[PDB]
């Protein structure tokens, strides 16, 4: 098969001279040996793996010559065209350059080096009349360009559907979420062959998603004996790449009107592999290239990647500026108006009890009455403010769930065990919306996580149960649009009072109309839209990221118990059973006993005390009976 | 190290790996030798498989014979290894949660064979291996990104006289009593109860079963559910599960194939 | 707006309104209250409804037409899954026109919920756990399940909507086909000369 030729305004000879000298020159002088040559130093000192070239690098190095008064050929306008052939041309200067290794390796340890120090020695026997290999097996190096800063096209960060095919070759960015992560593969760079009847061995280089392996030994120790030996694939001597794919999705907001929102494969090889993630937006620059499928498969080869998203000192800032429990349960969600006992609550759920061996260390709240009034902004602000926190209702989160299963992924074929919100929870919080509304197997799962601290699974041959250590915050709206203010909450709310008994504290609250605390309440609200800023004065409103430091720093300090409130819970736990002495279920039980104490805990915690103090007590109790006295409306 | 952190220098490696196992495949016969006889002089001869090909013979063995091609395959003259393959998945303990877990193959061979079961959390230690796989049965041709697996050399899961020893006590009907769960107040009617439920009595096959069944009642308010959960975790083979909304069937086993529910 | 319409002078203001809408506040730590305004046109068919949704989405710009929230979603072809936006996440900053709201389905209207009050929309499956935004200004009409609409019950009575749902939009207008006869006669006689 004859083909035409044509001739074109480049030359590679001309270019491989360019890029060495590049190489072997250049420095970021602006910052005041070179960069390329000293990283290929810390890359024989088998350091470092990852060689990046920046097209800003270039770009200095074209305008230094030019201003030298020699034409550099526009270097990066080239790897902007046909970028993939320039990986082949760099990766050759760096083989013809690199200095040898600094530091020991142990360098008999390669079984590269021993193979192909065998086949030198082999090939010196032959030599005294009685390549040595290609050059990817022994390239540990992977190669990637990085693009230009804003100062052309490597810059501008392409959505998926401006992708066209004229940009098939080039060093483009591209921009979008990534729907969908392939797991790590390997795949052959240089297949390596033992040959059975001789020992020579032989190699192939792999450049398609596909290839046929070697049958005959084509090596001349077999080929001139005309000995027809057998080859055998050997995984030890093989070079193998990392690979992996990922799919690609334009912005739902890019998407224009009435369209499918267009993606694309994305692959990435070495040790850029498992930089992205599903869920991620992301740029991604690479190489825009064609697969054989007239119509081309087509795939990115990334290149470079740019994800769009001390303290134990710091803690001593709010520590020394005192009463920081009032303070910083006053912080969260200000915009919410009063309530300050149930945020005091709220904190202490997130500072957390002991646990001990078992003993059950979780602290649990619900929300009940009437809708409105801030709630579920509330439960949004504690997932916020809270590490190791989600946000759930009791019917939402509707693709995996609240409530774990086994699962498809029924796109493709595999199955598979994943968890639901509860695990993810796990060590941490959940807040379930809508609390009233959730069903039988949900109300099964948060018994199994105040009963086991676990989410069980019973099918398809698989029986387990998996870890939901987790604290509840949860809100009980009422049926029929509103609470009857004078009933007990069992003549207003779906959930069985079984349930409620197992949460540590439960806030009825009502939407009472009544002017003075309607304008009190709307007073801090027209406040909040008038001014745009410190919703209220003295609240000191500590930041999320910074609270988190003292939330973090407060969980771990973990309390040991004092005589003192061994004593005074035990009457705690007496003086509440006066009033248990009987008009509705805020009885004192164990349960109230223990969330007295894990409350207590918390607030040991929050004081950074090991002996916990008969103050933490009386507070713990004092919630409880904000709580109860609640509950009694 | 991690499932998810393998990654090409480990190919030839022996590593170990904490998982559960989703599912086995039956056992696989694997033929170590292959057993070939002569169509034309009933003469036998017997092949060590290398490396999963047949080294057949071209000619009759026998010089007296020494015909071409005569040889045949006499399969179940073979001798066979046995193998099974086991999808292990990473542990929804270990994931970074916002995506799914992992899994791989592994294989297991020998008496190694059934040394694990669905939901079971085990270590596998074993050699990391890759092939690669066809385009097409038809054809030679290979993709070039190769399958893994672990092929295990190793497996574990996630006396009397001290027994004699306190059968003489006194008080061992409260001793025993008191253990099933001391953290929770001693209602020693209910735990010795507990305690013969988990003795139970004896069978006579002729019906009757050595059986006990209780039922915890009492207020809602109170630390039964708690007692429940220490003899859940006491028992051999237990279940726990609740009431409230049990299906007639989900309770007992449920709709092609019927599978076992919690009582079963 | 809609000169082809008797009376309504009241629910052509509001439109006008939320045409107009009101002003995002995103308060300190960037904490986020909605500024966007939404409606709801309960009552009888044949009423100005439908019409008065033409004429908002004509008289619009970034205008969505629908008879929601958003999705992953997977069609013949793809061996792959996608990421896709409802009415809202398209009006982002824009205005979504609901007919028929009525007739929604289950997982659409537990999550309306994130559009109502949070002005974004979660996903919660396949790894794509992400938020999106969604920050419109909804108008919406719907119909009686069952008969001509009962103007003694409530909305929550007269349409399977859930108060807890119906309470989100900031009004809440019912309209019915009164039988005034000078109404009657003015679109008798322009349905004639049709
Ligand atoms: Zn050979
Ligand atoms: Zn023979």
């Amino acid at each position: 098969a004859a083909l035409p030729s044509i001739q074109l305004p480049v030359d590679y000879n001309n270019l491989f001279n360019e890029i060495t000298d590049f190489l072997v020159t250049f420095k970021q002088d602006t910052l005041s040996g070179p960069k390329y040559m000293a990283m290929l130093q810390k890359v024989a000192n088998r350091e470092l793996n990852s060689v990046i070239i920046d097209l800003d690098d270039i770009l200095q190095y074209q305008n230094e010559k030019f201003l030298q008064g020699t034409q550099a050929d526009d270097l990066v306008s080239a790897i902007q065209q046909n970028a993939n052939h320039f990986t082949e041309l760099f990766c050759r200067a760096i083989d013809n350059n690199m200095p040898l290794p600094t530091k020991e390796i142990d360098y008999k340890d390669d079984v590269l080096d021993v193979i192909l120090n065998q086949r030198r020695l082999r090939n010196e026997r032959m030599l005294s009349d009685r390549e040595l290999f290609p050059p990817n097996l022994t390239r540990r190096y992977f190669l990637y360009f990085k693009p230009l800063s804003q100062n052309a096209i490597s810059s501008k960060p392409l959505s998926v559907r401006q992708i066209k095919g004229d940009f098939l070759g080039q060093l483009i960015t591209v921009r979008g979420i990534i729907t969908r992560v392939s797991d790590v593969k390997p795949a052959v760079e240089v297949i390596a062959y033992t040959c059975d009847q001789c020992g020579y061995e032989v190699f192939q280089e792999v450049n398609s998603r596909t290839f046929t392996p070697l049958s005959e030994c084509t090596s001349e120790e077999c080929s001139q004996n005309q000995t027809k030996g057998q080859l055998f694939m050997s995984t030890r001597a093989s070079k193998f790449s990392a690979f992996q794919e990922c799919k690609i999705q334009e912005l739902s907001q890019q998407v224009p009107v009435g369209h499918i929102p267009r993606s694309l494969n994305i692959h990435v090889n070495g040790t850029l592999v498992r930089s992205l993630s599903p869920g991620d937006i992301v740029d991604v620059t690479g190489i825009f290239l064609p697969a054989p499928y007239l119509l081309t498969e087509t795939y990115l080869e990334a290149q470079f990647v740019r994800q769009h998203k001390d303290v134990e000192e710091r803690v001593m800032e709010l520590i020394t500026s005192g009463d920081v429990y009032n303070r910083l349960a006053k912080s969260i969600a200000p915009e919410i108006y009063g309530n300050l006992d149930v945020k005091k609550a709220l904190l202490l759920l997130l500072v957390g009890g002991v646990d001990k061996r078992k003993i059950r260390g979780d602290i649990n709240v619900c929300l009940m009455g009437d809708p409105g009034v801030a709630k579920s902004q509330l439960l949004k602000a504690i997932c916020k403010i809270s590490p190791r926190g989600v946000y759930t209702t009791g019917k939402g989160s509707s693709g995996v769930g609240l409530t774990a299963a086994v699962m498809k992924d029924p796109v493709t074929d595999e199955m598979i065990l994943e968890g639901g919100a509860l695990v993810l929870a796990d060590n941490g919080i959940c807040c379930i919306d809508e609390f009233d509304k959730m069903d039988e197997s949900d109300r099964t799962a948060i018994h199994e996580v105040m009963e086991q601290q676990t989410i069980s699974i019973s099918k398809a041959g698989i029986n387990t149960t998996l870890n939901a250590r987790t604290s509840i915050l949860a809100a009980a709206n009422p049926l029929y649009g509103r609470y009857n203010p004078r009933l007990s909450p069992l003549d207003n709310i779906n959930l069985p009072a079984a349930l409620l008994s197992r949460f540590d504290i439960l806030f009825l609250m009502l939407d009472i109309p009544s002017r003075d605390d309607d304008e009190k309440l709307a007073e801090h609200v027209t406040y909040v839209h008038m001014h745009n800023k410190q919703p209220d004065l003295d609240f000191t409103p500590v930041e999320p990221s910074k609270m988190r430091e003292y939330i973090a720093y407060a969980k771990t300090k973990r309390p040991v118990m004092s005589e003192a409130v061994n004593d005074y819970v035990v009457q705690a736990y007496i003086r509440l059973r006066q009033d248990s002495k009987r008009f509705s279920f805020g009885q004192a039980t164990p349960r109230t006993l223990l969330g007295i104490i894990r409350l207590s805990q918390a607030l040991a915690k929050l004081r950074l005390a090991d002996m916990v103090d008969i103050d933490d007590v009386e507070e713990a109790l004092r919630l409880v009976r904000v709580s109860k006295e609640s509950l009694y409306q | 190290k991690g499932m998810r952190e393998l990654n090409p220098n480990d190919i030839d490696k022996l590593i170990n790996l904490k998982g559960l196992v989703l599912r086995s495949t039956p056992v696989i016969p694997d033929m170590k030798v292959a057993f070939f006889k002569c169509n034309v002089c009933d003469h036998t001869m017997a092949v060590e498989i290398d490396r999963g090909v047949i080294q057949e013979p071209a000619r009759c063995e026998r010089i007296d014979c020494n015909e071409p091609n005569s040889m045949s395959l006499i399969h179940n003259r073979c001798s066979f290894a046995d193998k099974q393959v086991i999808k292990l998945q990473e542990t929804p303990d270990f994931v970074p949660d916002g995506q799914t877990p992992h899994s791989i193959s592994l294989c297991v061979y020998d008496e190694l064979v059934d040394s694990c079961r669905a939901g079971d959390r085990i270590e596998v230690t074993g050699t990391f291996r890759s092939i690669p796989i066809r385009a097409n049965s038809r054809q030679r041709v290979l993709k070039s990104l190769y399958k893994t697996y672990v092929d295990v050399v190793h497996v574990k899961k996630v006396d009397l006289a001290k027994i004699r020893e306190v059968a003489a006590r006194e008080d061992l009907y409260s001793l025993l009593a008191r253990s099933i769960a001391p953290s929770i107040y001693e209602l020693e009617d209910v735990k010795k109860g507990i305690l013969l439920q988990l003795f139970g009595g004896t069978n006579k096959t002729f019906r009757y079963r050595g059986d006990i069944n209780i039922l915890l009642c009492g207020d809602p308010s109170t630390s039964k559910s708690q007692i429940l959960q220490y003899v859940h975790k006491i028992t051999p083979r237990g279940v726990y599960t609740s009431g409230k909304g049990s299906s007639a069937v989900g309770l007992t086993a449920y709709i092609l194939v019927l599978e076992s529910g919690a009582l079963v | 707006l809609a000169p082809s319409i008797y009376g309504h002078d009241h629910i052509k203001k509001a439109i006008l309104l939320m045409l107009m809408g009101g002003v995002e506040k995103n308060l300190e730590n960037g904490s986020h209250l909605r500024g966007d305004i939404n409606i709801l046109m309960v009552g009888d068919p044949s009423t100005a409804k439908s019409q008065l949704l033409r004429f908002v989405l004509n008289t619009a710009s970034l205008a969505i037409a629908t008879t929601l929230t958003a999705a992953v979603t997977t069609d013949r072809e793809t061996g792959e899954r996608r990421l896709e936006a409802g009415a809202m996440v398209l009006a982002d900053r824009g205005v979504v026109c609901i007919d028929e709201f009525d007739k929604m389905t289950d997982v659409d209207r537990v999550a309306i919920h994130e559009v109502m009050e949070q002005q974004t929309v979660t996903i919660a499956k396949a790894g794509i756990h992400t938020t999106l935004n969604a920050r419109c200004s909804v108008i919406a009409a719907a119909n009686p399940v069952f008969g001509q609409y009962d103007v003694n019950r409530d909305p929550h009575q007269n349409i399977a909507l859930p108060d807890s749902l119906l309470s989100r939009f900031d009004l809440l207008f019912v309209v019915t086909d009164d039988i005034n006869e000078i109404r009657d006669r003015s679109i008798s006689e322009h349905v004639l000369r049709t």
